[PDB]
């Protein structure tokens, strides 16, 4: 919210969000992402609003992850960093699978 | 595509399940 989620636990690079490349930064209580060329994060979602998460497997020209919210919305993250995109996808996934259920509550 | 147009987002595998 606005206390511990101001610290970045996971730093991700070259991540495209909505046809725009940038850097992703996962915080204690929220997932944030800053677009390249900008000084501010245009992506700020609380793990409490995230229902689930998808990870796009190999076979695609890119590695991806997506924040599926219970709000009926989905935040897709295109990992364009060839260097660690796969592992990055995995770490974002891991940390979220770690973090998400600790802040959210099933709709059932 | 319609709605999501980042590029290709279909083989997207879930993992958190139906929360």
């Amino acid at each position: 919210m606005a206390t511990s989620s101001e610290e970045v636990l996971l730093i991700v690079k070259k991540v495209r969000q909505k046809k725009q490349d940038g850097a992703l930064y996962l915080m204690a209580e929220r997932i944030a992402w800053a677009p390249e060329g900008k000084d501010r994060f245009t992506i700020s979602h609380m793990y409490a609003d995230i229902k689930c998460q998808k990870i796009s497997p190999e076979g695609k020209a890119k590695i991806q992850l997506q924040l599926v919210l219970h709000a009926g919305d989905t935040t897709n993250f295109h990992f364009s960093n060839e260097s660690t995109a796969v592992k990055e996808r995995d770490a974002v996934k891991d940390l979220l699978q770690q973090l998400l259920p600790k802040f959210k509550r099933k709709a059932n | 595509y319609v709605g999501e147009d980042d590029e290709e987002d279909d083989d997207f595998n879930e993992n958190d399940e139906d929360d």
